[PDB]
């Protein structure tokens, strides 16, 4: 299995969240961020491709948030810049199989983080 | 005059109401398919890919009582456009990797019908098949490459195969059939088998072709270059020990030559994971070429870098004898295998 | 009872009025399509292509109420061309680079109809499946390759895949024998996958391949190791023999890069350094330093009678340090990639 | 009647009298064809052929008034063998060299009708598309490969193509994996092209591919650099060692010639010097200039106190002049092709 | 136009237009020659492969003729039919005499186009990739020029029944798109077209002809063969500056350089078909080989004389050859290049 | 006058009720099939595949009494689809490996009827055929190999093949060219062959190819000769320069073993020695002895005029005996 953890939660401004992975990560070349708030369904935020650097984001965060990676440290960083009150949520880290379906749908993601919290 | 048209009202009297979706005697009896093979040519064998290619006339026969008729002629040939409308068995090759059923000017298929309802159905195929080769004996190895074929959909409870003439005279190789550039086709054997799978139990036809490799190519390709490289490393023993660069050059250059040859020989084979009878030769020739350099490394240290000329005088005799003894034993043990 | 005419007029009343265009029990619950595989052989595995070629028998089960029949005890077997007139699930392999159904004699398809409407449909396939590999440990690697099976048109509201018999659903894997690899393990999966158009059913077959180290011992390590040992002979030849110790050293440089060129074609042009690259460059550095050692000695012997001792002293220490350092390096290399 | 029979009667009623010879809404305004793509992978990129291989899910979406139906709320998902009996846009790829639709199990096609007559239609395609590549900056280059999509039969008076969803019309670009390249960005185009037979609509998909330098550093530049550094050993060995000074000198020159000539089989015949060729030619001049340096040390030493003094002065400078000049050359090279 | 009844009346003429009609026969079989008009639009020329003497071209291939049976009247003047009807309407069997292998591309229905004019004029168009056999001669290999032909015409119908004419007139028919030319090594100089009548075992046939003129860009073989050879010659001549007493040195230069010439002589094997005669480049290799080989023999005689006859003034040969060899190799280049760059 | 309507019903009347499943004159005497071939070109001839590629126009003639229209004088030609509705002979090439009919614009077939019922049926075919080669004379060899034309389904008492016009039945053989070979002769033959299922008719087309020696003189022999002559420089460098006498000789020895690979990696793994193998081994021995001579003289000298004695003969013995070897080599292979 591939094991994940999270760090960087806080309160507003800007924050930086990070996700660390260990194990056979090469089988899961894509990782993404998903956010959830009380009384709502889980949303998509963004994704990163290992060793490729390509990214895509949801419209609600386009050009506000950015995601990057460190291949030697095996971590994915989400620069949560320019917060707004609507961003209050927990931000789960997740990993994706190579041949699974579209990125925008959480059911395609297998291993998940603990669900760090942000407040604004 | 009417032979051209009395036929049509007979044959259309056979095909009307006919159903090719159902094998003959479906309810009553097991369909029996007689078969034989004529290998119009064999080879080549590509051991680098674990396969061989064969080109065959593949022939089949059975009775379909629905096509029994009576008319002005005992047996009649038919164009292949009819071969689609009449039931034909689903024979396939269990170990076939790739194959070609030939079209040229028409499909290369034949169908002839007797007045007993007995069919004879024939086609030309080119077949490339997997072969289970052991290569521990590479330079003087041998194979039994199989050809196995049988029904796909119909199990043994519905259709069975038998060789047309029964005995070994049911698989034939054409006299001009050899395309083997590197082998003898020593002989053949023919058999029968049953197999159980997830779709039922089946009956299989098997033919094994026995192959033995020609040693001639590798003698001039690798053995002689190895032997000569050993001799080159060895002739240095006749040169003075005072002229250092000459002794040094023979040593390193021959080891470099062995490195090329060691890489070259295994440029063939399908990257097997074990040492062959070929490697146990190159390795020994490599060992002598290497020790022929360490011999000088010893002498030079004791003649300059301090009466050791004994080593030089012996190396002109011992190394020949030890190499001859190894070579004699090597060919004696593998050639007489 | 089972007279020929009776069978014909039984089948024809199944096909007459049948519609290939609509799945069984359209509008109703999903069709449960049971899968089953028998691996005939794995032809080859290739890193330069990041693919492996697979040959297998492939079977499928489902119930179609429209094809039920009575009065005939048999499990009817029909000519394969009935496949063009029935409905069949449109399963396909995602990660295939090229695939084809074998066409010897007749296209290798099978259909068998049971009285209760359970169709069994199967065919023999050879497929080249893409599998990119983790070459960060190339000589000592351990790969995961898979075959992804999925339905193209129908969503989960219409079709459900499931392995017939669970662990028994794939056979013949333990009978496979690759030259370069050994099948450590195989494992099965069933899951949903959701695209923008809806949720799609999937099965997948996975293998784990561990490499047989024996090949590299013959062609990579021993040749390079013994060249490194040969390069040390410079330390034993007298330091006054300039024409020899330089020629010996540079020839090993030529031989070392000669091995590297014969490793140029066997592997893809991957960006990061592989374990084999680390070892070969490590040996190249040992040979390169073993040559520079003479230049350092020759310069000192002539950048002046005590220098006659200095040249001997440097040779005496180089006589020990190089073999000792190489053994330490070699020990660290193997124990690193074996333990870490 | 019934949820089975009613659907069958509807489908037959739609296609009875349908005419595949005529486009939707023939003679009226053009029928707009929306479309989108999901990329599966880019299999390879080849300088030797000036092409790349693309595998993708390719989808189309258009109105057809003749296929509307009423009383059924479902989005009918007919079997893919309907596609031979409907109209479909004659869309095609202009820069295609060789390509096919996958045919395992059943030829990979999809159809999905809707009550108001709008149709969705898709294929899984592997296509080898030509791509002109500017190799002058190789291997530090970036290439713009594209796929050019066009309607063949119908002019712009009859057909219009538009990326469905705009900027989001192409997906899966971040699941493209290539050892040699990484995608910087992808950009979409929509245009009307003109030929002698009319004006035709065009859509284009383009990738900006940037090469990875890791391989060429590890296996092309470093071997050349080390051979160049080896060529400076002559300056430290005694000038009296003519045999050693030469044998190593012509060996490095020989090796440099081998590297320059034998690497080019991996890439196409091209009439202009590439960046790395300029480097391997540049480093070659250094090693040859080093060999000529010895030749004129031997000349002045033997053929023309000057016999000792002038030989020593030249040899002593070369130990710092060549390394300094090479570093200056190397610095200029890596500044030019990176900065300008 | 009339969109309410549009979709119905057209299908009610387009099917009645071709019942009784059969494609087995020419239009006007008994009365007239079928005058086909043809045109070509080259999307991309190249690449070219010397080792197989063939080249690849990607073209839109256009055709037109008048078929009397398909003349009609309706509320529009031109019909953009779906390409499937090309199977039912008669079409000419134009084929390319020089084709080794060719493809009619087939994504999403064939890359095939058909249109009907009001007066029955067909226009029929398709996209092809043609691998055409190009005869070529190689005396002037690295400085040669070629004319690669493309020839096409009827197969079944003789001259008496079907003829071909370029649409716009010969010189304005065929077009090359400069956005798509795919030559890497060659450079296209121009194109020209014409016609011919030929007679075979089955009567006369009319052939359209198109010649594409090609010239080679020398740049590749400069950095690939000439510079390595030119400088291997210079490298061998460096021997003349080393003192004659350095026997090991003066030898390894010549031996190594001759080995270089041997490798480079063999290296040309990859760039050519197995031609039966020597090219101009082979003469250049031979001359470079001669100088390099001679430069080694120069030391052999000096080393013999200086010590087999140790009262000879043998240093003269070092002094003479040190200037003679560079000059002789210099004038050779001005004879070689001037012979072929002006040719 | 209204001919178009008249030919329409004529062609329809012929095909209506035409039973394709029978050969012409079924049950009567065999139907004669005449044949013509026009060679378009012969592409690569390959030793490593033991095959050659051929492209040709292939034409067939026969009578079918069922097709004898009478009211029209034209040699009526028809579209290429009709060939799938008329009967045609099932000719096949027994020794082909990979082949296809061309489909450039429409699958290249010609159908041309005549009032007397004769049908002329033609194809444009590209075929790769097996061509077994005796390489023991390589590269001075002459290769004979053929195209075997045969009927598959019908025995000799149902179809008879024959060349039209005899030795003039094949054209274009004087027009084709190859870089590696030249056509010496071509022959046409017809005969029966017997399988267990009956006697079948056959036609055979044969070519005799002679290789162009001009290429291998430049590519293989001349490098070998010059390397051998270079090794003799060892005999003019005297026996004091030990570093030179060895480096010169050993380099040539290394070269001689090297240049074999570049050829033999592009050439089949046949066991027997080819002509170049005899020459390369011959040159290798001469080059090898040219080095062993120095290893001998050092043992003589370092153990003295005897050294200069052996050297001075060796300068002329090697050139003489090598010239004799070269003379015998070409005498054996060229003139005998
Ligand atoms: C070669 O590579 C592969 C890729 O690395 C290796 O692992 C497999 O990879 C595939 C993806 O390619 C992966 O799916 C598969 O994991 C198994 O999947 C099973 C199905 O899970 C689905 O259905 C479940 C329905 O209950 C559902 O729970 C699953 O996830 C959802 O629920 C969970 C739990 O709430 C959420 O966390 C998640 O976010 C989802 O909402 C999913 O929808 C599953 O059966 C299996 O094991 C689990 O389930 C079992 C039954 O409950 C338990 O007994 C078991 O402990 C697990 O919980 C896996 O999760 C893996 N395969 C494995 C075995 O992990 C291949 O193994 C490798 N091959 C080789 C030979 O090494
Ligand atoms: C790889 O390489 C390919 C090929 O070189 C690159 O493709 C090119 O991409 C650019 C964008 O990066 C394209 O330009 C855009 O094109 C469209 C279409 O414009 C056309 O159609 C319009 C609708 O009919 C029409 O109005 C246009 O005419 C106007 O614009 C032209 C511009 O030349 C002007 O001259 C006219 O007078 C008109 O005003 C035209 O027919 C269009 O949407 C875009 O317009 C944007 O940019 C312009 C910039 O001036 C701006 O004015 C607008 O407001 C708007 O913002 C834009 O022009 C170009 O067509 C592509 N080229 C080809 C040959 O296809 C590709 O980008 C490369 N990829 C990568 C990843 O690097
Ligand atoms: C390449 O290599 C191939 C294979 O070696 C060569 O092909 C051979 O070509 C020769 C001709 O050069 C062929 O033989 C000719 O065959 C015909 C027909 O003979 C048949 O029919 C006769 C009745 O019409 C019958 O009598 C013959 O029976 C005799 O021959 C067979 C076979 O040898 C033998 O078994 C019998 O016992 C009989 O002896 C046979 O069935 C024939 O016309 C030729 O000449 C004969 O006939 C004429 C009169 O017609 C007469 O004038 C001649 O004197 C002579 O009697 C000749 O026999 C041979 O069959 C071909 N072999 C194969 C295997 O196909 C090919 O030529 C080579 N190419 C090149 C370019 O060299
Ligand atoms: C082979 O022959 C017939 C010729 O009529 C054709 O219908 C068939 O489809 C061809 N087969 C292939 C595999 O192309």
């Amino acid at each position: 299995q591939v094991q994940l953890v999270e760090s960087g939660g806080g309160l507003v401004g800007s924050l930086r969240l990070s996700c660390a992975a260990s194990g056979h990560t090469f089988n899961y070349p894509i990782m993404g961020w998903f956010r959830q708030a009380p009384g709502k369904e889980r949303e998509f935020v963004g994704a990163i491709s290992w060793s490729g650097g390509s990214t895509s984001y949801a419209d609600s965060v386009k050009d506000r948030f950015t995601i990057s990676r460190d291949n030697a440290k095996n971590t994915v960083y989400l620069e949560m810049n320019n917060l707004k009150p609507e961003d209050t949520a927990v931000y789960y880290c997740a990993a994706k199989g190579r041949y699974s379906g579209g990125l925008y749908y959480p059911t395609n993601y297998d291993y998940w983080g603990q669900g760090t919290q942000v407040t604004v | 005059n009417d032979n051209i048209t009395i036929f049509t009202r007979i044959l259309d009297g056979l095909l009307d109401g006919y159903d090719n979706r159902l094998r003959p005697g479906l309810g009553e009896r097991i369909t029996q398919v007689r078969t034989d093979i004529y290998v119009t040519s064999f080879g080549p064998v590509s051991d680098t890919e674990m396969e061989y290619t064969i080109d065959v006339f593949f022939r089949q026969s059975w009775k379909d009582e629905r096509l029994r008729f009576k008319g002005p002629m005992q047996r009649l040939p038919l164009n292949n456009l009819l071969a689609s409308k009449i039931w034909t068995p689903d024979t396939f090759f269990h170990n076939g990797k790739k194959s070609i059923a030939h079209n040229m000017t028409t499909p290369n298929k034949l169908l002839r019908l007797e007045d007993d309802g007995t069919l004879l159905y024939t086609m030309r195929l080119t077949i490339s098949a997997e072969c289970p080769m052991q290569l521990e004996d590479f330079p003087m190895d041998a194979h039994a490459c199989p050809l196995k074929f049988g029904s796909y959909a119909y199990p043994n409870s519905e259709v069975v195969y038998v060789w047309t003439n029964g005995s070994t005279k049911s698989v034939v190789v054409a006299e001009d059939g050899s395309r083997l550039n590197q082998y003898h086709l020593m002989g053949q054997t023919v058999g029968t088998e049953n197999i159980s799978t997830s779709t039922g139990e089946y009956t299989i036809m098997t033919a094994h072709f026995h192959l033995k490799r020609k040693i001639g190519y590798f003698v001039i390709q690798t053995y002689l270059p190895c032997i000569m490289t050993v001799i080159l490393s060895q002739v240095s023993f006749w040169l003075n020990r005072e002229s250092v660069p000459a002794r040094t050059v023979f040593g390193v250059t021959t080891v470099l030559t062995m490195t090329t040859l060691s890489i070259s020989a295994r440029n063939s084979l399908p990257k097997v994971a074990y040492a062959t009878a070929m490697d146990w030769f190159i390795a020994v020739c490599y060992a002598f070429v290497f020790s022929a350099l360490i011999e000088f490394a010893t002498v030079n240290y004791f003649t300059k870098s301090q009466s050791i000329s004994k080593i030089d005088k012996m190396s002109r005799i011992v190394f020949p004898v030890l190499f001859g003894t190894f070579n004699l034993v090597y060919w004696a043990t593998y050639l007489n295998r | 009872p089972g007279n020929m005419s009776f069978v014909k007029e039984t089948v024809d009343k199944l096909l007459k009025g049948y519609d290939i265009r609509l799945r069984p029990d359209f509008g109703g619950p999903p069709v449960c399509v049971g899968m089953n595989i028998d691996i005939a052989s794995i032809d080859m595995v290739s890193e330069v292509n990041m693919d492996y070629t697979l040959t297998m028998y492939f079977q499928q089960y489902w119930r179609d109420k429209r094809l039920a029949y009575s009065g005939i005890p048999l499990n009817l077997t029909l000519d394969n061309r009935v496949a063009d007139q029935l409905w069949v699930p449109d399963t396909y392999f995602l990660n295939d680079k090229k695939s084809f159904v074998h066409g010897v004699t007749v296209k290798n398809r099978m259909i068998r109809l049971h009285p209760d409407g359970t169709v069994l449909y199967g065919l023999r396939i050879t497929t080249t499946a893409a599998c990119m590999m983790d070459l960060r440990r190339y000589p000592l690697d351990e790969q995961n390759c898979t075959l992804e099976i999925e339905s193209y048109g129908y969503t989960t509201d219409d079709i459900e895949f499931y392995w017939r018999g669970g662990d028994k659903a794939v056979t013949g894997v333990e009978r496979i024998e690759l030259p370069q690899f050994s099948i450590v393990e195989h494992r099965l999966v069933s899951r949903n996958v959701v695209f923008a158009t809806g949720a799609y059913p999937r099965l997948s077959l996975s293998f784990r391949l561990k490499r047989n180290i024996g090949y590299f011992i013959l062609q990579t390590y021993m040749p390079s190791i013994l060249i490194t040992i040969l390069s040390w002979v410079s330390f034993w030849i007298n330091y006054d023999a300039s024409a020899a110790r330089v020629a010996l050293g540079i020839t090993t440089v030529l031989t070392m890069t000669t091995i590297n060129t014969h490793l140029r074609e066997t592997l893809p042009k991957i960006p990061y350094v592989k374990a084999i690259d680390m070892y070969l460059m490590g040996c190249f550095v040992f040979v390169f330093l073993a040559l520079l050692e003479y230049a350092f000695v020759n310069y000192i012997f002539f950048s002046q009678e005590l220098y006659k001792g200095r040249a001997a002293a440097i040779d005496r220490w180089s006589r020990i340090v190089f073999p000792f350092t190489f053994s330490l390096f070699n020990l660290v290399y193997w124990l690193y990639y074996v333990n870490s």
